[PDB]
């Protein structure tokens, strides 16, 4: 599409998210979600092919259903208290409908099914935007009304999301489905700490976004969407594979990497509330994510796979487009554990 | 006696369209250097009755494979809407005095396209369905500009009440305040009723014909009330009724004149006409008629 | 060409001036009608209060007659903590009256055309 | 999450549409203006937890005004007892409640 | 809570369930979404008119507008999907699998 | 919680103004000019007390003042007033603007009499 | 009530006349013997839908004119009409009104 | 009492939703939705919402379901909770709706931007290629 | 000549006179020889209700003049 | 100068409808900010009494508030009669 049109659509997506995050009226939050949905579809359908159209249709259906449920919860809450301000829910039925709608918007289990489908359908840039920027608004709304949420339902969905992400990522050879299931598991980790500390939710979101940005930019640079395609990257650009391996180590939560910071803190926070069993199950389940990250690391940099003859031609050329923020993203997603107490900045 | 009022409003409209058939045929005959029907009846006056009797006794060609449901429903909806549009009309006293009369008539007019859609879809023919789709697109296209012109003109009135239009025009006709909107409104009414130069498309056919001709008379009566305001004396409304009927007859005869005078458009030509000549002028004149009462300090009373 | 546009603009201006005058007169007439309504309003308010209180009193007396034998019932017990006056609903006034005037008080304005 | 741009800039982008007791056009009051006004004045600055525990009288009155559950229960009880007594034959409604009263202006 | 509100909410739940079965015809999915918004409009209008909250007379209109815009987008998407297969059957979108 | 207090049926009895809305509209301007003080006292009491039960005496005063106003009209200007309110009663909107002549007759009659 | 009675009468008269028309000639015995999916018309329908939505936004204008904030409402109404014109212009220049 | 006409209208609304929620022959589902929309407009109008009921009945029925059917054609207890006073010499619903231009400046801005973006998005999506 | 058209037109005129005229007469017959009272805005409705109450025969149009003021 | 006049003359030929529409829209945008009667419209709108004028409880410290509608002080509508 026209670059001016693309810029306008991206700025409309961002303006919808900002309208969600700056408003105090439920109607304006709903309008921000609507604007974001409206401007998101062409971005997903930018590279026109039937797969992207199918993904855009699935995304539109799920997000429109979530918006309808959100409006239903808003109207019930208005019925039981003539309030439009985002604060308390004022009704058990309105809070359940609201949590369901926001979980469907985020992709939390049991509403996770659309995430791998849409992420596989769309390109790598659309998947980057979808898995990073589209979580800011529902999570901000959840952070605002967290004192209303029933901890049982939120914790159930968080544990389900962690389990589903772990088990579903084990079976994947496509990189985009791996990213989708990783996103699902990280959403589960984020929403399990909302009832206790929203600061830890925001910290986990920041760390996850940094790691996901680095991972997607590395995947775009070495333009591979398949495990075997990524196995060829060492014969052209081994440093990219090494950075990818260290980033995958960070994504698995292995200390002393950056990805260890959220889970640790989250576990720490949950122990202050006499919650012991659930963090233990969460860590043991995140071991599965680490396992399939290790499988990818084996396939990418730790061993050298067979190549093809035509690769020699690729040795003679350099990337025309380079990413300005990729080195900063790699360093931030790898080496910020010593700076952990800075989380008091209420990020 | 509300039932008596309803019947004395409805039966005369049907008789009026019955004789509108004769009046149109004879007027175009005399405009074509000939005479219309002057054999059946003293001056052709029995021609509509003969046509009705002939049509009501002819075999009804049910398509034998179509959906009988929609086939029956479409004429029902057509007649019901055509007769309902006459309810809020103030001549001078309306049968059903409503606050949002204009809005109600707009909503009924919006419903009017379902009959076309259902008749096309239940005809069991690809070509008839294509024709129905073309007609529906033309109708919705021109109802956009009808709605905008209508709200622009009502900005001079103060409300959507149809009776207030009599008070708004007690000294001067609304034709002088805004003739360009009136011209575009007249052309849009021609294009809505699928009338020449925009006519690009036994029992049920008779009901469809009755609905269309009732719609023609209704549109002309609404135009007369909207733009050619008759003075109403509260102690003798017969003068207002006479003036209103005369203006409605003049406008209907003007439709007949136009049908006799011009060739017809192509589909793309009338689509282009609307979307690239009427819509921009309609929007500009809507801005002008929004700003004019504020510029001149002449905002109408009711709020 | 020029003459046609001149005639159109001139007739537009004449219509604009006439409508300016007439609509200013209509504004003044509306203000006068509003003045009359304002002058009449206090009597209507007094009658409204008297009628509402009288209907409430009739309801209270009939409730006292009816619920004489209900054990835990208190006659005329408020449902609100506050002692401040609360405007009664439609069903508080016409609850015990006949169906036709219930329909009247509920839908007479809506159904009047 | 919530970035209070309106409070920082003093803009009032959407605060005019949040409560019933806030400056309606033509000074038209909400049906429960007094109850909402009392509940808001009770809970101002006190905070969510303390407002939940300590302003329950005002909020209960506000909810009763909004939904009128208790009033409908009481009316239904009175009418049910009236029907029982009129079926059993020991009560007769007055001409006031039968349509034979003298209406007043 | 009156019975009318419960009837409208149960209509909303029925429309949502219909959107959830997915017999076929993504067209029917769009119909179910539109029924859901119709119920939303009706119940919000009833609540706002009942309590005489004058300013929220805005929001049904707003809701209406936005929902219809969504519908337009959805219809467009439908066409393109049909433009690939010749029909709007739900089971045709089985290319991407979990 | 608590028992609502209501005035007795005898407490709500008053000499009622039994003229129709057309007569009231015809008289409204002079009525507002003449009976301003009791009406203003009642309305001030009504928005200050926020309670119908605290304002009954003022309502009885406004009723009495309206009765006095209409009695003076009846004694002095009966026939022009009857013609004027017959005007107002004919019209379905009860417009003032249709028969300014009877209004002028009534106005000059009350100006010369009272 | 009166509007319901009028609607009922119109529907009943239309139905009765249709049924007598469809059943009178059925008393005497007689012989009693695709894919293309044009895209332009869909765009016409969608354009009508969007402009009709903006019409719905413009409908409260007759009452918006008595607010004492005439400058603000005039600005906002002109803004709405300007964006309507801008939608028309954008669809025009992108070859969206062509046959 | 007309046997709680609101109750009948609500039950007919739910019955219509059940009827078209089975989704047989999507034109029949759309027709059931037309009848349901008419019933809902009747509910709102009988409640006293003249303008909003007419908005539904015009926008929803006459534009949106019309476009839906066009696209498909191409392919294969009461009376109690109410008020006591009056509204003056105006209607509160009309005043609240008309306040959109004086009170709802932010709403108008965001809604207009969203509608323009919707036009642009429709063009981009249906461009094809 | 052209005037031969006039008869049929005249018929329509009569058919179009009947509704309006009829309504007026009916409004004069069911409303006591006067215009039917218009009630938008809920204040005129209160006026009609008060007139109906003070009439004594449950008809609003029966107007109580100054002779009823004692 | 020459280019702009040439462009406008070229538009007035083969595109007169767009020229007229743009001129009318621009006039609608511009003229209200220059007309002297817009303030008169604002004053007329503020002078329409939709609500009952609630009296003020007098305390002996309001010379400018009348006791009777006939009293000289208070807003006047003579300007509106003059229009
Ligand atoms: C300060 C930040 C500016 C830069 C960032 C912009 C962020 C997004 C752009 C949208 C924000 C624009 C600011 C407008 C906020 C609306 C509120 C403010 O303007 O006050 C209004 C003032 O209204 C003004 O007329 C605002 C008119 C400006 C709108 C026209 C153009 C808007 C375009 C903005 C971007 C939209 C998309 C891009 C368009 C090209 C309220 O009117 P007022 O009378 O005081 O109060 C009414 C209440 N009463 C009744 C009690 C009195
Ligand atoms: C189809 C016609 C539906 C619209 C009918 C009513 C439209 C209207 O505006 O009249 C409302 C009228 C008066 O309102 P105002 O004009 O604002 O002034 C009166 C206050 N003094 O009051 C009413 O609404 C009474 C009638 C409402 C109930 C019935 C309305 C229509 C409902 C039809 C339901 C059945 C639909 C079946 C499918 C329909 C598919 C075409
Ligand atoms: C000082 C302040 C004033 C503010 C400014 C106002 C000035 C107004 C100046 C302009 C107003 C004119 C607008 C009127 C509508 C013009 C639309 C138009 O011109 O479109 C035509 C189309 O017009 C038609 O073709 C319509 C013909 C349809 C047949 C109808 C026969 C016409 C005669 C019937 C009589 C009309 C009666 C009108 C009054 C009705 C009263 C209700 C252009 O088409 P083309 O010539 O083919 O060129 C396009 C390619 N570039
Ligand atoms: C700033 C005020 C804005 C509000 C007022 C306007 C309201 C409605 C008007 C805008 C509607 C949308 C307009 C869309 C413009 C489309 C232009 C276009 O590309 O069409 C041209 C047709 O016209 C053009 O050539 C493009 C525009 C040319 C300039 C038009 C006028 C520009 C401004 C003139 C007036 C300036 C100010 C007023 C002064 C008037 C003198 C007193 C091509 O024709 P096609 O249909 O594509 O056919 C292709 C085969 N030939």
């Amino acid at each position: 599409m026209n670059p001016i049109i693309y810029t306008t659509l991206i700025m409309t997506v961002m303006s919808g998210t900002m309208l969600v995050m700056i408003s105090s009226h439920w109607l304006l939050i709903w309008i921000g979600f609507e604007m974001n949905l409206l401007a998101m579809i062409p971005v997903l359908m930018k590279n026109f092919n039937p797969r992207a159209t199918e993904a855009a249709t699935k995304y539109f259906l799920t997000q429109a259903t979530a918006s309808m449920m959100l409006m239903m919860a808003i109207i019930i809450n208005l019925l039981y208290s003539g309030q439009w301000t985002i604060t308390k829910m004022f009704n058990p039925v309105a809070m359940t409908m609201m949590t369901m709608a926001l979980a469907m918007k985020l992709g939390l289990s049991p509403f996770h099914f659309w995430v791998p489908e849409v992420t596989q359908g769309i390109s790598l840039q659309a998947g980057l935007l979808l898995l990073t920027w589209q979580k800011l608004a529902p999570l901000s709304v959840l952070c605002q009304i967290s004192q209303s949420i029933n901890p049982n339902l939120m914790l159930t969905m968080a544990m389900l999301s962690i389990l589903i992400g772990g088990w579903g990522g084990l079976n994947q050879t496509q990189l985009r489905k791996i990213m989708a299931y990783s996103s699902i598991a990280h959403m589960g980790w984020m929403t399990a700490v909302l009832p206790y500390n929203t600061t830890m939710t925001i910290l986990n979101l920041l760390i996850y976004i940094t790691m996901t940005l680095a991972m997607f930019m590395l995947l775009i640079h070495s333009s591979a969407t398949t495990t075997l395609s990524l196995s060829h990257t060492w014969n052209k650009m081994p440093v990219i594979t090494s950075l990818m391996m260290v980033t995958l180590l960070s994504m698995g939560g292995l200390p002393p990497l950056s990805g260890f910071m959220p889970k640790w803190m989250i576990i720490q926070e949950m122990t202050k509330n006499e919650s012991i069993i659930m963090p233990t199950l969460m860590a043991m389940t995140a071991l599965l994510n680490l396992y399939f990250y290790m499988r990818l690391a084996y396939s990418s940099s730790l061993t050298m796979f067979p190549s093809t003859n035509n690769m020699k031609m690729k040795w003679q050329f350099e990337h025309t487009k380079q990413m300005k923020l990729l080195p900063t993203m790699i360093v931030l997603s790898t080496l910020v554990l010593p700076m952990t107490p800075a989380l008091s900045s209420l990020n | 006696m509300f039932m008596i009022n309803i019947l004395s409003l409805i039966i005369p409209i049907l008789l009026a369209v019955a004789f509108l058939t004769l009046v149109e045929r004879k007027v175009l005959g005399y405009m074509q250097l000939r005479k219309g029907p002057n054999v059946v009846g003293p001056y052709g006056l029995l021609q509509p009755i003969a046509d009705a009797l002939k049509l009501f006794t002819k075999e009804p060609l049910r398509p034998a494979t179509s959906s009988i449901s929609m086939f029956i429903i479409a004429p029902i909806l057509a007649l019901s809407l055509a007769l309902t549009m006459w309810v809020p009309l103030p001549m001078p006293y309306p049968l059903i005095n409503m606050n949002l009369g204009v809005l109600f008539m707009l909503a009924m007019s919006s419903l009017a396209v379902y009959s076309i859609l259902w008749s096309g879809w239940a005809s069991n023919s690809k070509y008839a369905l294509i024709g129905a789709l073309r007609a529906v697109a033309q109708t919705i296209s021109y109802e956009v500009t009808l709605a905008i012109i209508l709200l622009s003109v009502l900005l001079m009135n103060g409300s959507y009440t149809l009776s207030t239009l009599i008070t708004t025009q007690e000294h001067i006709w609304m034709i002088f305040t805004s003739w360009p909107l009136a011209m575009m409104w007249f052309i849009s009414t021609l294009a809505e009723t699928n009338r020449a130069p925009f006519d690009l498309t036994a029992g049920p056919f008779a009901m469809f014909f009755m609905a269309e001709y009732a719609n023609i008379i209704m549109m002309n009566a609404f135009t007369a009330i909207l733009f050619l305001g008759a003075s109403h004396d509260p102690h003798t409304p017969e003068l207002y009724t006479i003036n209103f009927v005369l203006k409605t007859l003049a406008l209907t005869i003007t439709f007949l004149w136009i049908r006799a005078s011009y060739p017809r458009f192509r589909y793309d030509q009338l689509m282009h006409l609307l979307w690239k000549s009427f819509l921009p002028l309609t929007l500009a004149l809507c801005m002008w008629h929004i700003s004019l009462p504020i510029m001149t300090a002449s905002i109408p009373p009711q709020s | 060409g020029y003459s046609m546009f001149a005639v159109g603009i001139g007739t537009l201006l004449f219509g604009y001036w006439s409508m300016m005058k007439w609509n200013r007169e209509r504004r003044r007439l509306q203000i006068e009608d509003f003045e009359a309504r304002i002058a009449l309003m206090p009597l209507f308010q007094a009658e409204k209060d008297r009628r509402v209180l009288q209907m409430l009193r009739e309801n209270l007396e009939e409730e006292a007659i009816i619920m004489k034998d209900v054990p835990d019932w208190k006659v005329g017990e408020s449902v609100f903590h506050t002692t401040r006056w609360v405007t009664p609903m439609m069903g508080e006034l016409y609850g015990l009256r006949t169906n036709e005037e219930i329909l009247s008080a509920t839908y007479g304005f809506i159904w009047y055309t | 999450p919530f970035f209070d741009v309106q409070k920082r800039l003093g803009l009032d982008l959407d605060r005019w549409m949040t409560i019933q007791s806030a400056e309606q056009p033509h000074k038209i009051p909400g049906r429960c203006h007094a109850f909402e006004k009392e509940w808001i004045e009770c809970a101002h600055g006190i905070g969510g937890i303390r407002a939940e525990k300590e302003c329950k009288i005002e909020f209960d009155d506000f909810v009763e005004c909004l939904l009128r559950q208790k009033t409908m229960k009481r009316l239904s009880a009175i009418k049910r007892q009236r029907d029982k007594l009129i079926k059993e034959g020991k009560y007769t409604p007055p001409p006031h409640h039968l349509g034979k009263e003298d209406p007043r202006p | 809570m009156p019975l009318v509100y419960m009837n409208i909410i149960m209509a909303f739940a029925i429309a949502l369930a219909g959107l959830l079965m997915y017999r076929s015809h993504l067209m029917s999915s769009l119909l179910c979404l539109e029924g859901m918004m119709l119920s939303l409009f009706i119940m919000s209008t009833l609540i706002i008119l009942n309590t005489h909250f004058t300013l929220a007379n805005m929001m049904p209109i707003i809701l209406l507008v936005f929902a219809a815009c969504e519908a337009a987008l959805g219809l467009s998407l439908l066409v393109m999907v049909s433009n690939t297969y010749g029909t709007d059957y739900v089971q045709n979108l089985n290319l991407l699998q979990c | 919680p608590g028992i609502v207090e209501l005035p007795t049926l005898e407490d709500l009895k008053v000499q009622e103004v039994k003229v129709s809305s057309s007569v009231l509209k015809a008289a409204a301007h002079h009525y507002g000019a003449q009976c301003d003080k009791p009406n203003k006292e009642f309305m001030l009491c009504r928005w200050e007390e926020k309670d119908p039960r605290r304002c009954l005496e003022e309502g009885k005063l406004v009723n009495q003042c309206a009765l006095d106003f209409f009695r003076q009209i009846k004694r002095h200007c009966a026939e022009p007033f009857t013609e004027y309110w017959t005007c107002i009663d004919y019209s379905g909107l009860q417009l003032f603007r249709h028969c300014r002549k009877q209004q002028a007759k009534f106005d000059e009659c009350v100006l010369d009499k009272l | 009530m009166n509007i319901m009675l009028t609607l009922l009468t119109n529907v009943t008269l239309a139905s009765l006349l249709v049924l007598i028309a469809f059943w009178l000639p059925q008393l005497n015995a007689y012989s009693e013997k695709r894919l293309p999916f044009s895209m332009k018309f869909f765009l016409v329908a969608i354009t009508f839908l969007l402009f009709d939505l903006e019409i719905a936004l413009l409908l409260p204008l007759p009452w918006a004119s008595q607010t004492n904030n005439l400058k603000t409402m005039l600005t906002m109404a002109l803004f709405l009409l300007i964006l309507l014109a801008a939608s028309l212009a954008y669809e025009w220049t992108q070859k969206g009104l062509e046959w | 009492m007309t046997m709680y006409i609101a109750f009948i209208l609500s039950t007919i609304f739910v019955i219509g939703f059940v009827g078209f929620s089975s989704k047989p022959s999507p034109i029949y589902g759309g027709l059931g939705l037309i009848v349901s929309g008419g019933v809902g407009c009747g509910i709102v109008l009988n409640f006293g919402g003249s303008f909003l009921g007419l908005m539904v009945f015009l926008i929803y029925l006459g534009g949106m379901l019309v476009v839906f059917g066009y696209t498909t054609a191409m392919a294969t207890g009461d009376w109690v909770i109410y008020d006591t006073g009056d509204s003056g010499f105006f209607s509160e619903e009309a005043m609240g709706i008309a306040a959109l231009y004086s009170y709802g400046t932010w709403l108008v801005i965001v809604t207009g931007w969203s509608l323009l973006i919707g036009v642009v998005v429709i063009m981009e999506i249906t461009r094809g290629n | 000549m052209w005037f031969e058209i006039l008869p049929g037109i005249a018929v329509m005129a009569a058919c179009l006179f009947i509704p309006g005229m009829a309504t007026a007469h009916i409004h004069k017959f069911t409303n006591g020889g006067k215009e039917k009272r218009v009630a938008h805005f809920s204040y005129q409705w209160n006026l009609m209700e008060r007139d109906r109450r003070i009439s004594g025969v449950n008809r609003y149009h029966v107007t109580k003049g100054l002779e009823n003021i004692d | 100068a020459g280019r702009i006049a040439s462009f406008l003359k070229n538009a007035w030929a083969k595109e007169p409808v767009l020229v007229a529409s743009f001129a009318i829209g621009g006039l609608a945008i511009i003229l209200p900010s220059l007309s002297p009667y817009t303030n008169y419209a604002i004053r007329i709108n503020r002078a329409t009494p939709y609500n009952y004028p609630v009296p003020l409880r007098d305390d002996g410290n309001m010379p400018d508030v009348p006791s009777h509608p006939q009293d000289p002080q208070g807003p006047s509508l003579e300007w509106l009669k003059n229009l």
